[PDB]
């Protein structure tokens, strides 16, 4: 039950018929029944600062006066 | 290997005065409390005095208040227990319980403790 | 169906009640364990629960590796006095107390058995001088096979016993051992004895021990450095760890509480006493 | 042959690891188990089992037959304890030594409810109503009635039915309680109290004894597995 | 012949692309012939401790009285 | 070309949604040209011993008498 | 067994690897995590708020409260600074204390837009216009109005709206700028003149401060992960 | 290199290990193998056919040719033993020498039926009637034919067909006895006794001789390999 | 995921039926998500050197006068 | 991209249900992109000899007079 | 290694006695029983004595009855045979096989033996 996964390529090498083009990805497999021993993912999510940018009960509206 | 070997001695005379002492070793965190618990002959396992890490902040149990004094060495890594007034009921196992503790309950070090009497 | 990694049973939200139902009193005459929950006698909102008994599943309580035995061999120099010594241990896992005690949780068990091997060593006598990385043959001599005398001697042959040559320095020897019991269950506890007293026999003759089935259950390993004598002396420790794996048992009985003494269930005066003092009324 | 680098770790042995390795025996027959009767999967399965409680554990008391018992009598109504008991079923002298604790006694933390039960053993002829409370901690541990009965308990009546039981509803800070002695993780207070008092008519046994058994019950569980102090090898 | 096996995931790691989220799986091969060889698998069933708790011949029903 | 192939399961592990239960198998994949090289099957034929046994040209009926 | 070959690296143990490796307690019983409130996913967002920058760093002024207040007066209008500041952001000491600056300090390179944002603290009845202003650098620090209004600015009206924002627009040479003093990777300058002057009726406070903050912008991203001088344990 | 982690065992040596290695004559020519009459599979092959006992091991006797020659005579009838024989076929000097034992001296446990068999070897005109017998263990070793008698026996006529056979049926308390002497997997008694007695004509020879042969049966097997006795190598 | 890429043979082995002949190709799988640790593709391009060669505005044609 | 050859089986063990019988077969594949790493196949062709044995113009013909 | 040695020799008269010793080492798990058995000049291998573990608890063959005393010092690990009343049938080889037991039967060490010759 390999995972693959797509790499986020740098470096293009003068390759598009084995390197540099065509997709690059990498094979992963657990090795271990707990999931502590797994190896750390990286395909982590981001999100909105806002929660602490705008910690405001009414929506901010940069482009009027905000004390309206 | 934090090695806690207690000293002092016990064969005193009824009202007498003892200095019991103990040798600290090993990683001893400072931060936390260092102590003095007794077992006695045939009781529970009392807690006797605790004094603050390096702080001179401490506290007596109400059956030795005043009568008992512990501080401490940290220069030479060492508590004291000196020991005024000594009684029938002072009679007991004493041990130097100095590590972690955070107040007068808990521990990770004890040590092999040694035997005091108050004869009269 | 219901595995170890499962969720326990929830909590559900229950209210006040006034009715002809008696959870609260039962009869521990019956033997019986009255099976309740919170809900059943105070007042309970509801819980999913999260927590799992996974961790403690019979296979897991044993998922461990434990320290069996210390064998004591040597290396000395050829002009010596004494012998090289070799050692042989009774493949027992009532040797240590740690493990036995788990084991003792319950009346039987079958369980396959690995083995794992810690050598160490280091020289004894005051001298600069050298020996070269030693091997080590561990060598399971079953019930009835030739224990071996000498240990030079033809027994190290091994036509047919199984061995390990562990060389120093590599990581710690391991080998499977299947459940070799000659029962269909390995018998932690034994009352009875392994001959009958005759009354047209003497005494002598049907005498045995109390506990005990076979004195040879499962074997010895003897343990010998492979390479010759060297000039500078080198003793060496080799630990046994044993983790009981694919576990199964039958029986509870109740957890040993005073110290072991021998290999059976008897106890030794002065330790006798293992509850301490607290009063009735003293929280 | 294949290109490989070794990683961190190699070569060293986890006592915990769970690896596959060589057979020393192969091929060897090995004898079919057999229906024995009583098979366990679980230590909790042990653990929802009563277990008698050595509760009066006094210098005269420990160690002996005496501990499990605990004396009333047909004394007048106080309002006096019976017994105080610490929740701290792993660490409490009293509780550590029953079956319970033992298990608990392999594990760092444990969680769930638990469930004492108290068994009545004396004359038909003998009533009386008992009262057996668990109080949560954070306060000053109950030394009358009063005050136990502001927490959680079950009024017993001694009747036909001679046992009675109280369930102690998990109620902690933490999803897990330490299997030590502390503050942080503490328990509460286990308490008995005569709700009215006992009576006995004429050529009765004016005392008696009641037997105290614990279990835990189906919600409970156990983690972080350890190592017992129960037990040494001195040399 | 490899044997799949899913993990009961502890710490999520803030993944749903890889990790986290989309079920984790363990892939495992036996090495040897033998039975005895094997790796511990740990999905083990559990059970009714009645066996043990209400070992009485006539059903054990909580909200009756026990001796009727 | 991998050769896998069934155990004959000894101690039954407490499972059956991975090990005790569902056929145990392994995997074995030979890694040189030579037939020699190969690790020892285990998987053999038995046999009758009459061969031994019963080295008569007129078959043996047991019961009846073997001298008519 | 499988035919392999030890390759360069075996052994070796990276403190930037990313392997499995085995489990000390197989089996542990995770306790699930709950929604508490308030989660952060990258460092970036701590970096987009806005934190107080200690401008006036007098030897006098440094380490105290009044490191953060920039005092303005009611003198007459001058062509003179109120407050410089060089856009270094993790090595000015300015802006090296501040949320921004120490994640930066964990990273080798920083690159993006940069806001700051003043605070007028005065009375209501203060007036003026003052003019904040970034030049990019390669040429010579304005020290009158009259150089920082040829660059990048924005002329700030004291009212209602307390708070004034002058963005400054990632303009450099390189991708990314070191997070430490450079030539190569300079970023110019921030200034604050004033554009009018503050104006106060009578029984008024003469003088009154300024609060500046300084936040990342969406773009902002740092990269290459490093240790910081920030904190030292010595001995 | 592909990242591996180097396990426990790793490096040692097990004698009953079973990999996969290199070969040192690439491409040898391996000459085919003949259909060579008589082809074994397994041990338990051997051990089911029939192997002379060398019953009587008299110092006199012994190692000799007349250990195999239990002698009968015309005496007159008794209830003492003819011959005694304990089941204890790896172990007991009498049966530990026969291909069975041999076979069952390279494994630590055996299990199965056994069958013992008889062969007279006297003149035409002598007859007879004896009584072999397996007696389980757990009592009196008979001296008498009255108490053979209560056990697992065949009554055995000297006629026409001159051999006998006794099968001692598979009844042990473990699925798997010892192949060392050992009272908890003890074996029992295999006993003979003139049912009647030996009766010869005029100018006969009034004593011969019986040949006792022993082999296992279908049922049987053999576990766990070891290491035999029966051999050494002195210096 | 494994990258199944053909080799340029070079020396032929006397075989076409196993070597040799029918098109020798090599297997390769990333080990790591960062595209900086693989292995170096070789499977690059060529180009035309004439934007060295003839950095000239209008197009040399070799057959006729340089300069026109 | 694993190659599997088969092995001309030499010493038979007991087996047809895993060895001995149904074809025994190897797995290979190649590690490298260069073809002078790859291991020597071994499954080379054989010839004729008369390219040494006859180096004639006119046809050997063994039945008949060889100068004729 | 567990080197069983004997010692004691064998070439006394009709009628005296001799000790018969026997060196033990390695690891004798001392639970179970230790003892002495004679093969004879001529005759099967037979049981002489056996000794429990450190208990002072024994027998005797029927044959030697009274007349072959067998003890031990756990002290000195050693066992001793004392043989009082020797005679033309005690005349054989003995051997301390001292290991196991848990009766008078079972065994995984015995030693090389002595012989024994009463002449008379
Ligand atoms: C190379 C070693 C091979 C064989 C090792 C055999 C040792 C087996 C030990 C099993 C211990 C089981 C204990 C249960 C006791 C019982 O059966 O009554």
């Amino acid at each position: 039950g390999a995972q693959v996964s797509s790499q986020k390529v740098g470096a293009h090498e003068n390759s598009n018929r084995a390197y540099g083009g065509s997709t690059i990805n990498y094979t992963t497999i657990n090795y271990y029944r707990d999931s502590a021993s797994n190896a750390a993912s990286k395909q982590d999510f981001s999100q909105d600062p806002s929660k602490f940018t705008e910690p405001i009960k009414d929506v901010l509206i940069k482009t009027a006066p905000m004390l309206n | 290997q934090v090695q806690l070997q207690e000293s002092g001695g016990g064969s005193a005379q009824t009202g007498g005065s003892l200095r019991l002492s103990c040798a600290a070793s090993g990683f001893t965190f400072s931060h936390g409390y260092m102590a003095w618990f007794r077992q006695a002959p045939e009781k529970e396992r009392e807690w006797v005095a605790c004094v603050r890490t390096s702080g001179v902040s401490a506290y007596y149990a109400d059956s030795v208040l005043g009568r008992f004094t512990i501080s401490q060495d940290n220069a030479k890594s060492t508590l004291y227990l000196q020991m005024n007034n000594l009684k029938p009921e002072d009679t007991a196992m004493y041990y130097c319980a100095a590590t972690s503790i955070s107040c007068s309950s808990g521990y990770m070090f004890w040590g092999q403790g040694t035997q005091v009497t108050v004869s009269s | 169906a219901a595995t170890s990694r499962d969720a326990l049973p929830n909590t559900e939200a229950s209210g006040p009640t006034h009715s002809k139902e008696i959870p609260a009193l039962t009869a521990v005459e019956t033997g019986a364990t009255n099976p309740l929950v919170p809900s059943d006698t105070v007042q309970t909102r509801h819980v999913v629960q999260h927590r799992s008994r996974s961790e403690s599943s019979i296979e897991s309580f044993f998922a461990r590796g434990a320290c069996v035995t210390i064998m004591t061999v040597d290396n000395p120099a050829s002009t010596t006095n004494k012998d090289k010594l070799f050692a042989v241990w009774k493949i027992t896992y009532k040797d240590t107390v740690q493990l036995r005690r788990k084991l003792e949780f319950f009346t039987y068990s079958r369980f396959d058995m690995e083995l794992t091997f810690v050598v160490t060593a280091n020289f004894t006598e005051t001298n600069n001088g050298h020996a070269l990385n030693q091997v080590y043959q561990i060598m399971y001599v079953p019930p009835g096979a030739p224990v071996p005398e000498k240990w030079d001697d033809y027994t190290w042959q091994t036509s047919s016993n199984p061995s390990i040559f562990y060389t120093y320095g590599t990581a710690p020897a391991r080998i499977s051992v299947p459940y070799v019991g000659i029962s269909n269950a390995y018998s932690h506890f034994y009352d009875g004895f392994s001959k009958v007293p005759l009354k047209d026999q003497s005494a002598a003759l049907g005498d045995s021990l109390y506990g005990a089935a076979s004195l040879n259950d499962f074997g010895i390993l003897a343990v010998r450095v492979v390479n010759d004598h060297n000039p500078t002396k080198v003793t060496s420790k080799i630990r046994v760890y044993l983790k009981p794996k694919h576990i199964r048992v039958w029986c509870p009985r109740p957890p040993r509480a005073v110290a072991y003494y021998g290999p059976g269930v008897d106890y030794k005066d002065g330790t006798l006493t293992p509850l301490s003092t607290k009063d009735l009324t003293t929280y | 042959g294949l290109p490989v680098m070794n990683t961190p770790g190699s070569n060293q042995y986890l006592t915990a690891d769970n690896f596959q390795s060589p057979c020393a025996l192969p091929e060897f027959d090995v004898t079919p188990p057999i229906d024995i009767p009583g098979e366990v999967k679980n230590m909790m399965e042990l653990a929802e089992i009563d277990t008698m409680i050595p509760f009066d554990l006094s210098a005269t008391k420990k160690n002996t037959m005496e501990m499990y018992r605990v004396r009333l009598s047909d004394k007048p109504h106080t309002d006096d304890p019976i017994l105080c008991l610490s929740l701290s079923p792993a660490s409490d002298p009293r509780l550590s030594h029953t079956m319970l604790g033992e298990i608990l006694n392999y594990y760092t933390h444990w969680a769930g409810s638990l469930k004492f039960t108290f068994l009545f053993c004396g004359s038909m002829m003998a009533t009386g109503k008992l009262l057996v409370s668990y109080a949560p901690p954070g306060a000053d541990p109950p030394k009358k009635r009063k005050e136990a009965m502001l927490g959680t308990h079950v009024i017993w009546d001694i009747g036909l039915q001679s046992s009675c039981t109280m369930v102690v509803p998990w109620i902690s800070n933490t999803t897990y309680r330490q299997t030590i002695d502390d503050s942080f993780t503490e328990g509460g207070y286990i308490s008995v109290f005569y709700q009215t008092r006992i009576v006995v008519p004429l050529s009765t046994p004016r005392e008696m004894d009641i037997l105290g058994f614990v279990s835990a019950c189906n919600d409970f569980s156990v983690r972080l597995l350890r190592d017992t102090t129960h037990i040494e090898q001195k040399a």
